[PDB]
């Protein structure tokens, strides 16, 4: 997962770099129960 | 979230709960961006009209939370503001425009398995989801419906909606501030925010790097859940710019 | 009567002939720095919260609404970021410990240092 840090740590605090995996879930190869509804719907029909 | 469904604990470790203090009660959900700063809608803290004009003092910022209700000891962490920051263009007294605001918080929060920071898109991702059909998650503590609250954190996937189509469904004036989401009728499927929920964030996955991001915060409708109505979300990547600004002159 | 030129906000009770104690209503107390004045109180771990009869609770500081209508106290140890040092969790607040072990200092309601 190659994230592109956009804040400065020293004014924005801590965890930008691992912002958007959930510990329960990314962190743990673990999928919530409706997350393929999601991106199921970026299907782009032709 | 009204037609929405309970969230599995640490779905959105993301998730913030505003609780006002006097009275104690639910005012508004937000977002964690990082370990000091908290996002959320500027007319949850400054409207008052509807009994909204917070000072830091008047209100407690609370993580990891799932029950609506319950003191979560353990699990749940009360961190306190240390300055509010609303969107300079935003006015009250004539629109929902720019509905956006930042909390900076006293210490920096400890992360945990129920918080964790979500992300904010740039340029290329804001473009790439934030299409038409594409659908993104809200959460939140509010009504389960019009016209009565959830035991825990309610969710619900909605798709976004072509700009026209949103224009179309509203008298209320429309900016590039905001955008819509929602299903039509004949799509057969329902959802939607409502009161309570503002504030919230509107988070879609990114089908690239796997990591959610924050594209927009729970703003306003007509109603809740009502056919051919939509509901109304800042947009966040548009409001970038500001966001960095009052990052960097009060990050620290 | 001493009660006569006391500004008690709820009631005055008469010591003797030249003192005096305002007190307060059942859930309440006096103000420490306003002993003339009254604010919910709580020296447990829960106290019933004091809803509107006809409900929109209120809880003491340090307190928090939790189920059944109760202020639950806030542990501010555990919650973490209330105190930098040595915390040690109080019904409606909590003692700060700090500073070289030798010279200790210490607080209450506030940060150490
Ligand atoms: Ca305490």
């Amino acid at each position: 997962s190659e994230y592109q840090t956009f804040f400065n740590p020293r004014t924005f605090g801590s965890g930008e770099a691992d912002c958007g995996l959930r510990p329960l879930f990314e962190k743990k190869s673990l999928e919530d129960k409706t997350e393929r509804e999601l991106l199921e719907s970026y299907i782009d029909g032709r | 979230i009204v037609e929405g469904s309970d969230a599995e604990i640490g779905m959105s470790p993301w998730q913030v709960m505003l609780f006002r203090k006097s009275p104690q009660e639910l005012l508004c959900g937000a977002s964690l961006i990082s370990d000091r700063w908290v996002l959320t809608a500027a007319h949850c803290l400054l409207y008052p009209p509807w009994d909204k004009n917070f000072t830091e003092n008047d209100l407690l910022v609370r993580i990891g939370k799932h029950s609506r209700t319950r003191y979560e000891r353990n699990i749940e962490k009360i961190s306190m503001l240390e300055k509010i920051y609303i969107h300079p263009r935003y006015n009250w007294r004539e629109n929902l425009d720019r509905d956006i605001a930042l909390m900076k918080l006293k210490k920096p929060v400890a992360f945990s398995d129920y918080i964790h920071p979500v992300c904010l898109p740039d340029r290329e991702t804001a473009a790439s989801l934030l299409q038409a059909g594409y659908k993104g998650r809200v959460t939140g503590w509010g009504n389960l419906k019009e016209t009565g609250q959830p035991s825990v954190l309610q969710v619900v996937n909605l798709p976004i909606v072509e700009r026209p189509v949103c224009k179309d469904s509203t008298r209320i004036r429309i900016t590039d501030n905001m955008f819509c989401a929602g299903y039509k009728p004949d799509e057969g499927k329902r959802g939607d925010a409502c009161e309570g929920d503002a504030g919230g964030p509107f988070v879609m996955k990114s089908p690239f790097n796997n990591r959610w991001y924050q594209m927009g915060i729970v703003s306003w409708g007509e109603g809740c859940d009502r056919d051919g109505k939509y509901g109304f979300y800042t947009h966040v990547f548009r409001l970038k710019k500001w966001i960095q600004k009052v990052i960097d002159q009060f990050g620290e | 009567d001493p009660c006569f030129r006391a500004n008690c906000e709820y009631q005055c009770q008469p010591l003797n002939q030249t003192s005096y104690l305002c007190v307060c209503a059942e859930g309440f107390a006096p103000i420490p720095h306003e002993p003339h004045r009254c604010q919910l109180f709580c020296n447990q771990t829960a106290c019933p919260a004091d809803c509107d009869p006809n409900a929109s609770c209120e809880c003491p500081e340090g307190y928090i609404l939790d189920d059944g209508f109760i202020c639950t106290d806030i542990d501010e140890c555990e919650n973490g970021g209330f105190c930098s040092g040595v915390c040690h969790n109080l019904p409606g607040t909590f003692e700060c410990i700090c500073g070289p072990d030798s010279a200790l200092a210490g607080q209450i309601g506030t940060d150490c240092d």
